[PDB]
């Protein structure tokens, strides 16, 4: 889970990546692009809380 | 300038809930004043200089905060107190007021009672034909409204409109219009309004046949 | 007690100048500010400006500086707001208010101002009750008033004779540009045979008066 | 959102107008340079430079970049469009990839507009296989750079080390030493499977605390792997 | 409040002189430098000189000296700029302002000054939406508005009542020497043949009115 | 006769990052000024005596400098902020501007919507044929449009025209209009209006053919 | 590298009244933190995270802000709740604290007791002599003591020390120390310290005579 | 060669007040850099870049600026930022540096205490009399000394040496020094130091008499 | 971790040769330029010279040209400056520093170079504590050190062991050119018959230490 700082800079994300690194004895290494599906109008949910 | 970002944007209380709505200031601030404003009328002043009532308010009403942190509290939700409530700042120019709260009152779920309108003969010689379904005294506001002409599925041809909340029984009324040319409408037989809501055990379908009678 | 009356609505041409006006009363007028504030369909409140009515100081929110100008008239305790060139971004409530320190207690009622070069009344169609519109024993009947513009339409039913269930939709926006609103009431489905029911559609910006008699559906 | 470039080579005037016996300053910095890993994935990648200017003359038709290592290479990057500087809110910036970096070895890079040292220059030494970017170098990797083995190693009694480490596809053979003052204990291993292996080492002297060297013998590095180091610890 | 109220649009004959005004109010008149200011289409401002109305005593742009002169009437608090020969590359917006000090405070709406040889109302064609259209969907509609000059026309939709969605495009000087713009508004697909679009036009340089009704093109 | 230089002539800045302007005199000043203008309006005095603040004027904005080097800057980019800024000198006859900043508010990548026009029968009877694409609501505003005739590329008969950035969504519109004698245009079928931007991973194609509905 | 500014350095509250203290961060953090600190032992988390109370930490304390803008409130001012609050970030490193409110308590105005007291025979042997002044019990804080020898003012030999505040009465008491050599000590009879105060109507001046027991 | 021009030379502040001190290129570089000093030690780079700190460098201090005009902001002076900034340009051969702000702290005004010492036997048996004034611990720096000889007033045969600003009461102390022939030291008889200070209300002396105990 | 360490103190004749290093170690030597910087008691900072490692291509500050020499050794990552003719002039601290782009981000801890022709030992005199000297109960004492050259002297107080208030004065240059200074500290005047102060002051450039006791002046 992520939570989305509340500024201006919001208005202009379209993706998060995220990269999990797995510290077993032969390590793993995988990353996930998550794409916004629309632009962020507001900084916050306007039904109270940070995205 | 000062922005005063209000959360949370909409929300809805039972009768009797404990509500707090915040006001949060892009800047220090010295005061926060409130206003209330119903459907229809100009805002009323509510809580000024932060923390004391306008003339009229109720004590169930009280606001609180210093620097850029304010909030508005109603000890016990009325259901006179749906509204939209403003906050406002003048420690700086420009003067600026917040973004809103619309506080609504919550109830038990309520089903919608569905009615369907075909075209008037009138508008149908000027061209046109308005197809209204009606969804009656309902609650929540949340309910999808499809419709379906000769078992075929609509989309982009209708618009929704919503009543305020009843004065009484605090319920919704929402009237969709599907809207065709004389042509398309005088082609096809049935007209279906499908509705989808929580207090429905299942889809409510209202149909009329065009050429009955 | 104090008043703020403000002066009705106008449709004003884009291009030309409009002056809108707050009477004030029971009070001294020179003693407060005056401010105005903006509140389009998008329900938002917005500042304007303001002014001291004693010494005629100003202070402009600058997205209306050079837009709107703020006078005062002493004699009849009034102040004004005035648009030099009105633009359909203009289209909007406009409401005066009194503030001493920074709150404003008094508002005015608030003052429309459309900017278009022309009205249009409405078409009147009915929604005519019948079985498929009949529930419990009561039956639900209407007037689809279709293609205005600007707003507001008043719909009253029998010349306010009528004692009935209303719902009252708010009026849409079609893509034309035009209104749409549906008044819709509820009365004993028994009735039908027997009342007659007129709905009263006025139109105050195009002058329009109609009475539409809705008439039950004889398939039933 | 700019005009593009097409890049391709070109002979170069001679490594003299680049690298003067002055000190150009150091507040000009219209030219950039920074090592980049171009494959993606975790194997062998090309390690390649990231050449970027900025662009006060107003137009202009060709960039002219040489790259210098101790080699000498130019590229002549033509652009595609001009207009008649700056039209997105950063500067006017290009970008080149290119020019294969080598280890250990000092870069020169110089670049000259067409039409018109030079103000657009930078330079850098490129590090070795011990860099978080060079270690993905097809060399670095065949003499270990990415290998992972966590050596745990443990006084099981006065003259026995158990030495833990996990192998690696690249080769089957090492050498573990246990060394303190001199050298207390060493052990041959040949270990086919890629797993976390355990291997016992006999030591002549107090192993605790000494250093555990792993030397792998890959096929590829002869005598000169990467060798990886431990120390002999305690047991649970 | 203080004012600079700017007289109205000019054309003016190639050659020929033109006077504008700027009618000051709010302050001393005598007390303050009225400023003009020119700002052509490439919107650079262009200094053209000030005036100091306690005495009548001007500075010049040298870049503009002897094309224009200013003088002012004490007695009506106005400013007036007189150009005595415009030409085609005297065609641009001017402003008057007030100084203080070295920066202007009050800016007056600014005159547009054209020199026309000629006018030419537009002519408007339809933009007409696509039958090809997806179901659902949006399509788009417009008005092209051709061979005018000088600038501006106004295009409004649905007399004023039509503004969301909508995009008026800038003039575009063609090689004719005439001038053309497209105005254009996207509607649901589901809208085309259900609502009235008509583009009203005009053209007060040469008195043109033109209301132009845009539907679909007729299959047959 | 000094003169003022200010830099950049255009740029673009991202809601919330740190914008400056340079306004550079070309020898020194005792004072610069700051005025902002949107489209089709006055000049407004924004920032004056280098660093004070016009009443009304958003507190992110600030002025400095001396001699021959000054800069305007907002601490925060904001939507409102766009607009065109021209610094300003009195210190020396004449009265001088800078050419100006123009300054635009950055938004997510969109791509335009494509629409294609054929001429009107009323225009071709007059003799000619205007053929009109149109980009709708898109971001960034550098966009390329080609025009084909029965696959061939057109080229010097069409001119574009671009729209100013909306104010409620930061968006372009461009219009392409090719035009032809009636002559060319009845000799041709496929008309197509071929579109390549950011927002698009492929390039779009919209045509007609002629005389079709 | 974010500095946390605290206001105010120092104030005082009377027990029941509101208190509210500032701490604003040069620039954006995701959470500010509180720790009250007595004097002589560690600091004690106080707020965390904003608004949340440690573990037994009085509901009357709360915590709000966000952005560079945060407080702490007392609903009611209490005796034990004088201290010194500390804020906090560790949102960037490096991590910092802020430099701190210290919160005294109020009371009423006391007037100081005063007591003069010549150098021992003790000190006097080894040449200097030390003459000490001490105002007792007092509030508020601010007293002034000038000294006087044979009705001449004293100036650049003495010094002054303020306890904290009492735990149980809440009065400051001061001591003023005038040191001289033994030689200019035998050369004068009367040494004199005059006190003024606040609680007092005209100075009190309190003496004794060099060897008069 | 850019010249780099820093005003104010000499500067106090009390701790927490803001500071401004600016540096103005001879003409326009790509960026300006600022280094700290303190007495005896390296520089420190603090502000490079024109705007970016230092790793290490509280976000008190900020710079800005463009072309010719820079500046460096302390928004609350501390203790420690009492130092030399030194801003410094590499845009152009020659690398220069700027002439330096001094930046000292501000406290109360505190007066000196003056003592004075004869010649000691052993430098009279060498030849030569130096005669020592030492004013202690006071605040400004700003003291005038003047020397008499048997009431006859002194100049040019004295020398004057100050410390820097003491670490915990940021006091200055001066020593000075009047030197005479052997033989004109045992011509005269009273030897006078008057001190003029802020703090004195009437100057002070301090003498003594040649052979007194 | 980056270090720059510098070479120590010198003290060398007028006209000989000498030559300051700059040992550089937590980097790779050749990325970076060298740059040397001259600081006298002025306190101004008055660049010499840099150097690229790589090449040994080198710029100077004119003043400094053919009067210092820098160099670099690849092999030991060391930078030099050489003085082949000193001067008196040339009495400073030398710093190296490392740039990359304009800036200097690590500073070497300075060389400081004494040009001298010859040295004098001082001779150390008391400053006898009295009644003159004494206030507050505090009294003052100290050791004027005088007629010394080249700089610096130390001075210490009862070999570290004093805890009191300490105040050295800045060394004077005499109108004879050699340097004086004194060295000052306040003591309890109750202290001076039990305990004893010594000043104990240390002149490297002539390797001279003289230890002076202090005490009270008494009549014979
Ligand atoms: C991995 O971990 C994360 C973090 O722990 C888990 O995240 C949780 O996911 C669940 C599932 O979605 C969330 O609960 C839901 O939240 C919905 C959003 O509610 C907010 O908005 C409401 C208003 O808006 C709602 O209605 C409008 C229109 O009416 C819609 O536009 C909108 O989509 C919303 O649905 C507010 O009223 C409310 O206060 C919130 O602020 C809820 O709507 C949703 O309720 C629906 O479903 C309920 C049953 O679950 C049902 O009772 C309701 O009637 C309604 O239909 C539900 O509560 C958590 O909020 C979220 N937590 C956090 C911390 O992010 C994630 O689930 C987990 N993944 C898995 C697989 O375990
Ligand atoms: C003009 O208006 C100002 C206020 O705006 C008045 O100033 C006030 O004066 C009254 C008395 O005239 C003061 O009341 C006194 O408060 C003392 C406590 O002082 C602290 O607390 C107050 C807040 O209540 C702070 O304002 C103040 O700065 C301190 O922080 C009490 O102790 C006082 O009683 C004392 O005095 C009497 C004799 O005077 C003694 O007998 C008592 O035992 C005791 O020693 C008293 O209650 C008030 O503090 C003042 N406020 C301010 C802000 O200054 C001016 O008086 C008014 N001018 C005129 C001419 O009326
Ligand atoms: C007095 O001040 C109030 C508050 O600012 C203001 O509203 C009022 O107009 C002022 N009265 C006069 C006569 O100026
Ligand atoms: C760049 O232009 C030159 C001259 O026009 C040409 O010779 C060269 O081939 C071009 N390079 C590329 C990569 O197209
Ligand atoms: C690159 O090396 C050359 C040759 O030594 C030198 O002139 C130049 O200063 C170096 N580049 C930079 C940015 O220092
Ligand atoms: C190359 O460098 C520039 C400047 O940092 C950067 O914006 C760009 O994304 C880089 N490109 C690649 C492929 O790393
Ligand atoms: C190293 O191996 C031990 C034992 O298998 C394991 O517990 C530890 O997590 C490993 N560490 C890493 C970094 O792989
Ligand atoms: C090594 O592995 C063996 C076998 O799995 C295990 O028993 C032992 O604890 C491990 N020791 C270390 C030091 O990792």
């Amino acid at each position: 889970s992520w939570i989305l700082r509340a500024d201006a800079s919001i208005r202009l994300l379209k993706a998060t990546k995220i990269c999990v690194m797995g510290k077993s004895h032969f390590q793993s290494y995988s990353c996930i692009r998550c794409n916004y599906t629309q632009a962020f109008q507001t900084q916050t949910r306007p039904s109270g809380g940070k995205w | 300038q000062i922005v005063l970002t209000q959360s949370p944007a909409i929300m809805s209380a039972s009768p009797g809930e404990k509500v707090t709505m915040t006001c949060s200031a892009s800047s220090s601030i010295y005061y926060i004043h409130w206003y209330q404003q119903k459907s229809g009328t100009s805002p009323k002043r509510w809580i000024y200089d932060t923390s004391k009532l306008a003339s009229g308010v109720p004590a169930r009403f009280s606001g609180s905060g210093s620097g850029t942190s304010y909030s508005l509290t109603i000890s016990s939700m009325e259901a006179e107190d749906a509204a939209t409530y403003y906050c406002q700042q003048w420690s700086s120019n420009p003067f600026t007021f917040g973004s809103g709260t619309k506080l609504e009152i919550k109830r038990t779920v309520a089903a919608p009672s569905v009615f369907i309108f075909p075209p008037s003969d009138e508008q149908l010689k000027s061209g046109t034909a308005s197809v209204v379904c009606l969804l009656n005294n309902f609650y929540p506001r949340e309910a999808k409204v499809q419709w379906k002409v000769d078992n075929a599925l609509q989309s982009g041809n209708s618009q929704e409109s919503v009543t305020e909340q009843d004065s009484k029984d605090s319920t919704y009324s929402l009237s969709s219009t599907l809207t065709l040319s004389k042509a398309d409408y005088e082609k096809h037989k049935v007209y279906a309004c499908e509705v989808t809501h929580q207090g429905l055990s299942s889809p409510v379908t209202k149909s009329f046949n065009r050429g009955e009678c | 007690e104090v008043q703020l009356q403000q002066s009705g609505p106008e449709l004003v041409k884009p291009g030309a100048s409009v002056k809108i006006s707050c009477k004030t009363s029971g009070y001294t007028f020179t003693e407060y500010t005056i401010h105005w504030v903006k509140q389009n369909h998008g329900k938002s409140l917005d500042w304007i400006g303001g002014i001291n009515p004693n010494n005629g100081g100003t202070t402009y929110n600058q997205e209306f500086k050079g837009k709107a100008t703020l006078t005062v008239d002493k004699s009849s305790s009034t102040a004004y707001m005035e648009f030099r060139s009105l633009t359909s971004e203009d289209s909007a409530v406009y409401y005066c208010a009194r503030s001493y320190y920074g709150y404003v207690d008094y508002w005015g009622q608030g003052t429309t101002l459309t900017a278009a070069a022309s009205t249009k009344g409405p078409s009147v169609f009915p929604l005519a009750p019948s079985s498929k519109s009949t529930s419990g024993g009561t039956a639900a009947l209407g007037c689809l008033v279709k293609d205005y513009f600007p707003e507001p339409v008043t719909v009253s039913w029998n010349s306010g004779a009528l004692t009935s269930g209303v719902h009252t939709f708010p009026a849409v926006l079609q893509s034309s540009g035009l209104y749409s609103l549906s008044s819709v009431v509820t009365v004993p489905s028994s009735s039908l045979g027997t009342q007659t029911y007129i709905c009263n559609v006025n139109h105050k910006p195009s002058n329009t008066k109609v009475d539409k008699k809705a008439e039950p559906k004889s398939c039933d | 959102p700019e005009p593009t470039i097409q890049c391709g080579s070109e002979p170069g005037p001679s490594p003299e107008w680049m690298v003067r016996h002055t000190l150009t300053p150091g507040d000009l910095r219209d030219l950039r340079v920074e090592t980049i890993k171009s494959n993606v994935d975790l194997e062998d990648s090309p390690i390649l430079m990231n050449i970027s200017w900025i662009l006060s003359i107003r137009l202009l038709k060709a960039t002219k970049i040489c790259v210098m290592g101790k080699s000498y290479s130019c590229i002549r990057c033509n652009y595609t469009q001009a207009f008649q500087t700056r039209p997105s809110g950063g500067k006017w910036t290009f970008s080149y990839v290119g020019f294969p970096v080598e280890l250990n070895t000092v870069y020169f890079i110089g670049a000259h507009n067409i039409p018109n040292g030079p103000s657009m220059a930078v330079n850098f030494t490129s590090p070795g296989c011990l860099d978080h970017v060079m270690k993905y170098k097809k060399k670095c990797i065949e003499a270990g750079s990415l290998w992972k083995p966590n050596i745990t190693a443990c006084k099981r009694s006065a003259n026995t080390v158990e030495v833990n480490f996990t192998t690696s596809p690249l080769g089957d053979r090492y050498m573990a030493l246990i060394q303190s003052t001199a050298v207390i204990g060493t052990s041959y291993v040949s270990e086919k499977e890629l797993t976390r292996t355990s291997v016992v080492v006999h030591v002549t002297g107090e192993s605790e605390g000494a250093v555990v060297q792993l030397t792998p013998y890959f096929h590829t590095c002869g005598n000169d792997c990467i060798r990886q180091r431990g120390t002999v610890v305690q047991c649970p």
